[PDB]
């Protein structure tokens, strides 16, 4: 099992889930964005 | 992470190494390659930093 | 290849060149979060 | 060969080319402004300048 | 024009005297300054004005190799302005050419030893065994049926016209 | 468009199809026959596409193959089969070398891994 | 020259000529292209192959391979415009 | 690159018309795009201009006075009318793509702008004799020669290696 | 010269009394509008309306 | 143009750009030298500092053969260096046998008129005689070298037709062919031969130093102009200069 | 028409010695061979010296002859020239060389054997590309 | 050692990474929680003195 | 003898600009 | 009538895939981006290339030995051609022979005395090419017998 492919493609996942949800917390918190 | 000690910086399509090499960093004689530890050392400081 | 410790971080340190790209594109996303005032 | 106007210029002085060549059997370095070829482009300077002064008029 | 050759050596004629049976206006139209599609635009004028006044056929030049076989250079296409000479033979494969780069050519005809010897008309007959000469009629033989012009009538220069077929329909 | 080297082609093509099949008539392998019925018909459409009167003729010499082996007399097979071969000039493609070849120059070309395919590297 | 009667021997045919060919037509002969083939093409006009053994430098086991190419090899008069390109032809593979 | 190995055909002059009218179209949208966003009137108070337009305006929204004074004094001369000026913008794109699809009405029947016969002449007697043109032709049978082997499969061109014209080295 | 590697690139002093006097001379000109005046800041945004 | 011991001492930085490096070296004194059987000459720098062509003038009345004293295109690559070939004696007069070095340059010199006179400045396959022996204030050479053709027959007509390669026909002009007389009004210039023809040069030494066992003089060299694979007849070309060399035990 | 057995089956030894190789070193062989060998030998020429090329016909008019996997690796181990008679590991990437040539240090006899093989292999598959030059590009 | 430090140093600025702009977007979440934001700031720079003496140490052993 | 006619053409139309440029008809605010 | 070799990159590879790490089956590259196995076998580097490194320290000394016979007949570009032109290889001989702390500080004396060389063959003082020399001479003369 290529575990790198396995690996590299959640840290895509987790970077890109991460600031957007940054975006998505500050407006069901509203707040002043 | 995508350093190979085979092959030259130049064939390898490394951009930052090179800058860092030229200021005498892990660099040895005729541009061969000692080690890429103190390049690991200057790209970990300069995240920190970030 | 990176030091034999930092050697698991493998696919961690394959994304992080990226980041800088996709700040740029949630510049576009807090615009249409604030719908573009 | 048919030239009329280059015996008028030669004449007075013109005797040296720009290419080089002499009308006199020569062969000249730097023939200078007055040549065959800078008489006949002065005319051409002083049919543009009388042109713009005749419209000035 | 192979029809009625191969019908008349089917009646028992020797080759030479088969091909000059063939009608000569008929030889005048398997040729490539006669089509509409091979002069251009800014030549202008009549077809003559061209190649000049057509005289005469020459001859139908068969083209051997030193095992008695035959070789046809293959005719050019209507696009290209140059093609190269290339001399296949039944099957199109080549047993010689004419080298552009003359130093380790395999298929030059010197080395292949390209022998011609032609049918009919003028030149009736009359075998060539000699190298630039077997080299000159295939550059001719390239193109066209190959006559015998007159430049010298009009001027004519030494290159392509069209037909009133190609500028009616221009 | 109809061509030379059209004509050029399916004869080179279909020519080792039809000279090949001489195997094929020693045994007398009629389903190795049937097989390459199409082999028939289709150098007859490319070896005369133009000219129809060989054409119709070379129709006929191919009813006459198939309506001998329909029968089943061998002799009367290889009757018209030779018929076949010295009207049409049927003829494989032989090897070439390095002075008498040269099949092949693009790779587009039908005979680039035939045994009458060479190049002369250099 | 439009028409040059030994385009066979250069490249082509079998037997290679002496006084016109490359280094290049040496390379289908083993044994000769370095050194052998370097000194062929290096030194001057011949007359046989015979007397390309009269090259000075031209050692004993140098010269057996020439033995056994001596049927292939011939010697025709020099065209000096095929003289120039002996070392390089400008054609390369 | 077919039409030009084969057919010289940015050499047209109904190809250059062509290219005239696409440029010159390009170029009449830049300069009727910037000069409109520039001779714009104050409207609002916004550094934004684009919030200072509603389509039921009955005045001009740029200055046509301060943009005719800014290209005849600048270019020497310019535009005086909306409706001359709009009819040109149609015009040049447009009549370019007439005058280009005329010349590849040429080509479909061969008649061409090949050659110039005059220049191509002299080059033939003089070898020391070289333009830009007969650079061009050269570059033009490198493309004939080397595409055709695989730019036409079907004609089954089997090109030597020697025939294939060359220069030094490449 | 031709890749002598000069400096404002120059051969000879006679171009050095070409650089120095057209530059001086066009430049007096300038003086001569711009002399025996100074000061008079204006803290605006690039307004030095002054006359 | 000083001595080569102090063109020696500048590094090449410094040289370069300056156009010293056409420039021969010079020899300072009057001496002999005497070679030895086994010496040769090694650095032969040759300068020409002045061009001239054979033409038709005109002047009184009359219209005759002379050179005009005329200027060259080429900017500074006219010079050859570094030139040897074995020294010999044999019936007392001395020879120079040139074998190797830089041993052309291409120039071409524009006539008074327009016309461009290409040709090769060569010392190719030399063979000098001298006066007598023992280099000296005065001591002459002289003989005849071989000019080769200036385009080899790999160069190519703008045409494509060449000496070893290019077309053999008027690519221009496909129907030209066309009968029994085919394109033979060009076979003139379809035809490409490599000629090769013969110079004259000689030399007179007038300085000599053999503290480092150089000598120096002035030339005169004739030699003729090029033929565009024979189809302009070539003009004779008469070029000056001065020539160095250094002289081996 | 997949890469079979037959197709996979090149000369091993100076004699008619054939074996196959197998279907992961055929990767091996073409992925090693661009990374080492390839910055000049791609499509099977020589760039710094055209005239000795990687071609079964250049290959087999070599001394000692180059033409089976056994001589390839020889030649990687100990590189001579094409008469074969003095050593170029001087100025050719070798193991004899790999100290002056980094590229070398980590290959194994697997490597060479897969490398070689893809010398071998590649005709079979292209049989005028292969060493052809840019004429069949 | 140094893999499971680094580990942690990565999960850390995760939350780091997260819910620090949102607190500082936040107009009145900041004040309140800059005592909650100090502690791990000051545990997260410690973390990395802690995690640069293991290279330190462990490098030239 | 074509040289003059090409050079009658391109001096041509620079004169043609130059009468465009500098005797134009003047568009008028009235 | 197919099922085509479909390879999503952790199914099965043939030719085209790049898994990283997959068809090369436990030879175990250096990392995931590269082909070649790490640096274990089939080159022992201490093996006999040091007849080439001692051939290199060998001629050195013989090309420094023409330095001061081209200060003399005064030559400022042979003194700093010689001084590269074979010289190249000794960095590359000497920082690969040197084993200890001892030969790399005697390394390190006859480099600088090597750099003080060229840079006084670039200021054209010839006492100080000389003197540097024989600083270097006798710095390489030291570290050839510490072998
Ligand atoms: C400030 C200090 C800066 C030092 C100058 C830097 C020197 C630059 C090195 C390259 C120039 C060189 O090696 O030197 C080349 C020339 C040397 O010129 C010599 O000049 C000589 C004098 O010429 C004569 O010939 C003329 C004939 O026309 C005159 O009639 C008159 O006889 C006389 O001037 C001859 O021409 C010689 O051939 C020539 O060697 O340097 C020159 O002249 C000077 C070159 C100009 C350099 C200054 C450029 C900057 C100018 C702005 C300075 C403001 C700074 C404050
Ligand atoms: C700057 C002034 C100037 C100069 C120095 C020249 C010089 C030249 N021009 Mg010229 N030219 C000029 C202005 C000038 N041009 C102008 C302004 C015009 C337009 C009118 C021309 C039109 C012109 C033409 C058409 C031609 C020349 C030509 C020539 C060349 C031959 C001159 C010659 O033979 O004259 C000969 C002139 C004369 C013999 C005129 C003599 C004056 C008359 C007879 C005097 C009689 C009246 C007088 C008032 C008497 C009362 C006074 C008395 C009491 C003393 C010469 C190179 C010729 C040439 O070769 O072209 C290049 C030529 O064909 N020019
Ligand atoms: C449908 C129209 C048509 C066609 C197809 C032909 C066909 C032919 N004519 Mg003919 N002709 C025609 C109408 C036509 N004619 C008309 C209307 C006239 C009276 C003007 C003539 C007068 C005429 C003469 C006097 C001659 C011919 C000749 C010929 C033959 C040679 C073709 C040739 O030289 O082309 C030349 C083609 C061109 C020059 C191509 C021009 C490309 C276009 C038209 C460019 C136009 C745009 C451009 C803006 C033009 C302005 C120029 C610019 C400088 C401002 C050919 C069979 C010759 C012949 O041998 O016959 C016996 C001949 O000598 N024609
Ligand atoms: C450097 C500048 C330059 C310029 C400006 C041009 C300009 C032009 N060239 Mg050109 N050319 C040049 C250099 C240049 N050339 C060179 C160096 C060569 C090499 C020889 C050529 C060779 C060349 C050829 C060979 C041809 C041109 C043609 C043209 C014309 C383009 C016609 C066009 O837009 O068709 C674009 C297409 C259309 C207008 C038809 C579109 C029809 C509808 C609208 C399609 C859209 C439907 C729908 C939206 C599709 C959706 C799917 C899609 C978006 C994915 C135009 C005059 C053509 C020409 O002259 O023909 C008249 C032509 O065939 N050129
Ligand atoms: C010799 C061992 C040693 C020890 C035991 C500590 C212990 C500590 N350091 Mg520390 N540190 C040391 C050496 C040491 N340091 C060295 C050598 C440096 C480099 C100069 C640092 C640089 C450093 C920084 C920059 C920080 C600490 C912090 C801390 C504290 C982290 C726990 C915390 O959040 O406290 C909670 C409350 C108490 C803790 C008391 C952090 C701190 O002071 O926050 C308290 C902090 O931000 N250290
Ligand atoms: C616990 C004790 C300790 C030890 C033994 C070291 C040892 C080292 N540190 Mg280190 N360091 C320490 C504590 C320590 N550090 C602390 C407390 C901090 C602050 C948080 C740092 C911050 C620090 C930085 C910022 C850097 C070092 C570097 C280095 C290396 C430099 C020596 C070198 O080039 O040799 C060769 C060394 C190696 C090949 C491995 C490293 C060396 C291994 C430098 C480094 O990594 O250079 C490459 C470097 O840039 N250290
Ligand atoms: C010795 C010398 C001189 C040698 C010369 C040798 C040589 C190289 C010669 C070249 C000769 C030459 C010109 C050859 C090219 C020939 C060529 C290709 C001709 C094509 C002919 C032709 C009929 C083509 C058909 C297609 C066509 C009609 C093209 C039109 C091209 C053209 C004129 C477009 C106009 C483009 C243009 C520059 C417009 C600018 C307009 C402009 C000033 C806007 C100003 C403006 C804008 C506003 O928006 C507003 C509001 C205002 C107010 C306003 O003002
Ligand atoms: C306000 C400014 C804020 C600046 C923050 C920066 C703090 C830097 C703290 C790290 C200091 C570096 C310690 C050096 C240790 C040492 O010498 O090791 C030395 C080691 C190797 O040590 C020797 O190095 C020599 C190099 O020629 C030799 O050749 C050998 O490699 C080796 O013997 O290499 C280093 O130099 C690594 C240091 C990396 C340099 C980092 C610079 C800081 C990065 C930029 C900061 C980010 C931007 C800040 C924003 C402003
Ligand atoms: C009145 C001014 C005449 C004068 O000073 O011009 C002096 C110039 C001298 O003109 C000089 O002449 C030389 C050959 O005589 C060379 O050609 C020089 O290039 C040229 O400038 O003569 C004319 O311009 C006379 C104009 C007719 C009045
Ligand atoms: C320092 C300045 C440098 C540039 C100075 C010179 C450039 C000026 C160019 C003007 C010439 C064109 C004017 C003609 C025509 C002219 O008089 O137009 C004048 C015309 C004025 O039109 P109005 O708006 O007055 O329209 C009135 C209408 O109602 C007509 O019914 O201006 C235009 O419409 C735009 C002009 C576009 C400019 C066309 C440029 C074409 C380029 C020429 C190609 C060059 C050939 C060169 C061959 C070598």
């Amino acid at each position: 099992d290529t575990r790198l492919l396995v690996i590299a493609a959640p840290v895509l996942v987790a970077a890109s889930w991460a600031l957007f949800n940054i975006g998505r917390l500050a407006i069901q918190q509203i707040q002043r964005l | 992470s995508h350093f190979v000690p085979e092959k030259p910086t130049y064939e390898q399509g490394f951009i930052l190494i090179q800058h860092l090499a030229t200021l005498g960093y892990g660099i040895g004689p005729g541009g061969e390659i000692t080690s890429t530890v103190p390049y690991f050392a200057v790209g970990v400081i300069h995240l920190i930093s970030s | 290849k990176l030091p034999e410790a930092y050697a698991f971080l493998n696919p961690i340190v394959d994304v992080m060149p990226v980041i800088p790209v996709l700040f740029f594109l949630l510049a576009f996303v807090w615009q249409a979060a604030v719908s573009f005032r | 060969q048919g030239m009329f106007v280059m015996p008028f210029m030669t004449r007075l002085g013109i005797t040296d080319s720009w290419g080089g060549w002499s009308i006199t059997g020569e062969s000249v370095s730097n023939p200078g402004i007055w040549s065959f070829e800078g008489v006949a482009l002065s005319h051409i300077i002083l049919s543009g300048m009388c042109f713009l002064a005749a419209i000035w008029h | 024009i192979e029809r009625q050759v191969e019908t008349s050596v089917s009646e028992g004629l020797s080759e030479s005297q088969a091909w000059s049976r063939i009608p000569d206006k008929l030889a005048f139209y398997d040729y490539i300054g006669n089509n509409p599609a091979k002069g251009g635009l800014f030549r202008a004028g009549p077809m003559n004005k061209g190649d000049g006044i057509a005289e005469a056929w020459l001859g139908h030049p068969i083209f051997r190799d030193k095992e008695g076989r035959e070789l046809t250079v293959r005719r050019m296409p209507a696009f290209f302005e140059t093609f190269p000479v290339i001399l296949v033979d039944k099957d199109g494969i080549i047993r010689a050419d004419i080298p552009f780069r003359r130093a380790e050519s395999k298929y030059s005809i010197e080395q292949v030893g390209v022998t011609v010897d032609f049918y009919g008309g003028k030149l009736n007959g009359q075998t060539f065994k000699d190298a630039p000469t077997v080299k000159k009629f295939a550059r001719k033989a390239q193109l066209g049926e190959v006559f015998e012009f007159d430049r010298t009538s009009l001027e004519s220069d030494g290159v392509f016209r069209s037909s009133p077929r190609g500028w009616y329909t221009y | 468009s109809v061509s030379a080297a059209t004509i050029n082609r399916a004869r080179g093509l279909y020519g080792d199809r039809i000279a090949a099949l001489k195997d094929a008539v020693a045994a007398g392998d009629f389903k190795a026959i049937a097989e390459e019925k199409n082999a028939f018909i289709l150098f007859n459409s490319g070896a005369y596409p133009t000219n129809k009167a060989k054409k119709n003729a070379a129709i006929a010499q191919t009813n006459e193959i198939f309506k001998a082996i329909r029968s089943g007399d061998k002799a009367a097979v290889k009757s018209a089969y030779d018929a076949y071969m010295a009207a049409n000039d049927i003829r494989p493609l032989p090897e070439i070398n390095a002075n008498i070849g040269q099949g092949y120059s693009s790779d587009f070309d039908f005979r680039v891994r035939t045994k009458a395919g060479a190049i002369y590297v250099r | 020259v439009i028409d040059y009667e030994n385009i066979g021997y250069l490249g082509g045919s079998s037997i290679v000529d002496i006084n016109n060919a490359n280094i290049r037509a040496y390379l289908k002969m083993p044994g000769m292209y370095p050194t052998v083939a370097g000194k062929i093409v290096s030194h001057g006009p011949y007359s046989g192959v015979s007397d390309l053994y009269k090259i000075p430098g031209l050692s004993s086991a140098e010269a057996d391979v020439i033995k056994k190419y001596e049927s292939r090899l011939t010697a025709k008069t020099p065209s000096p415009d095929y003289v120039i390109d002996r070392i390089n032809n400008g054609l390369y593979r | 690159l077919f039409l030009q190995g084969f057919h010289n055909w940015t050499l047209n002059p109904f190809h250059m018309m062509g290219v005239a009218g696409i440029l010159g179209g390009a170029l009449l949208c830049a300069i009727h795009g910037a000069t409109v966003e520039n001779t714009l009137f104050e409207d609002g108070d916004a550094a934004n201009t684009f919030r200072a337009f509603t389509p039921t305006q009955s005045e001009e929204t740029y200055s046509m006075v301060t943009a005719n004074r800014f290209w005849s004094q600048i270019f020497g001369v310019a535009f005086s009318n909306k409706r001359w000026l709009h009819f040109f913008m149609l015009f040049v794109p447009v009549t370019g793509l007439w005058t280009s699809s005329i010349g590849i009405v040429g080509l479909a029947l061969n008649l061409r702008a090949y050659d110039f016969v005059s220049q191509e002449l002299r080059a033939a007697e003089d070898p020391e004799f070289e333009t830009f043109y007969t650079k061009n032709h050269l570059l033009d049978e490198g493309i004939r020669a080397w595409m055709a082997a695989q730019d036409q499969p079907h004609e089954n061109f089997v090109f030597p290696e020697e025939v294939l014209p060359r220069g030094n080295a490449l | 010269n031709a890749r002598f590697a000069n400096g404002k690139p120059q051969s000879i002093e006679a171009k050095y009394i070409m650089r120095s006097p057209a530059e001086w001379d066009r430049f007096m000109r300038f003086m001569d509008r711009y002399a025996e005046a100074n000061g008079l800041g204006f803290s605006s945004x690039x307004x030095x309306x002054x006359x | 143009a000083l001595t080569k011991s102090q063109i020696n001492e500048l590094s090449y930085l410094q040289v370069k750009g300056t156009g010293l490096a056409n420039r021969c070296a010079e020899v300072v004194g009057e001496d002999s030298i005497k070679p030895k059987p086994g010496a040769k000459l090694v650095d032969m720098c040759i300068e020409p500092k002045a061009w001239a062509v054979e033409e038709e003038v005109g002047k009184a009345g009359k219209t005759e053969k002379k050179f005009v004293n005329s200027k060259v295109m080429t900017r500074q690559t006219y010079t050859l260096d570094a030139i040897e070939g074995p020294i010999t004696v044999d019936g007392g007069k001395i020879t120079f046998s040139e074998k190797e070095g830089i041993d052309y340059a291409a120039t071409t010199v524009q006539l008074p008129g327009g016309e461009r006179v290409p040709f090769l400045f060569t010392v190719k396959d030399l063979v000098a005689k001298g006066n007598g022996d023992t280099f000296k204030p005065g001591f002459q050479m002289g003989g005849d070298f071989n000019t080769p053709s200036y385009r080899t027959g790999l160069f190519l007509d703008p045409k494509g037709r060449g000496g070893t390669t290019g077309y053999d026909m008027a690519v221009a002009l496909p129907a030209l062919q066309l009968g029994e007389e085919g394109d033979a009004e060009l076979f003139g210039e379809n035809n490409k031969v490599f000629d090769i023809t013969q110079g004259r040069i000689e030399m007179e030494v007038n300085k000599v130093n053999a503290e480092d066992s150089e000598i120096g003089g002035v030339f005169v060299a004739t030699q003729l102009s090029d033929t565009d694979m024979g189809s302009k007849t070539p003009k004779k070309v008469l070029t000056k200069g001065i020539f160095y060399a250094k002289v081996e035990q | 028409i997949d890469l079979d057995e037959a197709t996979r089956t090149v000369v091993v030894d100076n004699a008619g010695n054939t074996t196959v190789l197998t279907p992961e070193q055929v990767k091996r062989g073409k992925r090693l061979f661009n990374a080492t060998c390839g910055a000049c030998h791609v499509g099977g020429i020589t760039k710094t010296n055209p005239n000795v090329g990687l071609d079964p016909e250049a290959l087999s008019l070599a001394t000692p002859r180059r033409d089976n996997i056994n001589a390839l690796v020889d030649y990687i181990k100990n590189p001579t020239t094409y008469d074969g008679l003095e050593s170029i590991a001087e100025v050719h990437p070798s193991i004899k060389s790999a100290d002056i040539y980094p590229r070398m240090r980590s290959l194994t006899d697997e490597d060479l054997y897969s490398i070689a093989g893809h010398i071998m292999l590649s005709p079979k598959i292209a049989s005028e590309k292969w060493g052809g030059g840019k004429i069949y590009y | 050692m140094i893999t499971a430090l680094t580990a942690l140093f990565v999960l850390v600025s995760l939350a780091l990474v997260v819910t620090v702009p949102v607190a500082l977007a936040t107009p009145g979440e900041w004040e309140t929680s800059k005592d909650q934001f100090n502690k791990i700031f000051q545990l997260w720079v410690g973390l990395v003195v802690a995690i640069a003496t293991a290279d330190g140490i462990s490098t030239a052993i | 003898m074509e040289a003059l006619v090409y050079t009658f053409l391109l001096i041509g139309t620079l004169m043609v600009i130059f009468f465009a440029v500098f005797f134009r008809e003047t568009p008028r605010i009235l | 009538s197919v099922f085509g070799l479909i390879g999503d990159g952790t199914s099965y590879s043939e030719g085209a895939a790049y898994g990283t790490d997959q068809a090369d089956k436990l030879y175990s590259p250096y990392s995931v981006y590269s082909p070649e196995g790490e640096k274990s076998l089939y080159k022992p580097d201490s093996a006999e290339y040091l007849a080439r490194k001692k051939a290199v320290l060998a001629e050195t000394k013989n090309r420094l030995q023409k330095i001061p016979g081209y200060v003399d007949k005064k030559e400022w570009f042979n003194v700093k051609d010689e001084l590269t032109r074979y010289m190249y290889e000794t960095r590359g001989a000497v920082r690969s022979l040197s084993s200890s702390v001892t030969q790399k500080e005697k390394a390190e004396v006859f480099f600088r005395a090597l750099e003080d060389t060229y840079g006084a063959a670039t200021l054209k003082k010839g006492d100080a090419v000389k003197a540097s020399n024989d600083k270097a001479i006798a710095a390489l003369d030291a570290f050839t017998a510490t072998l």
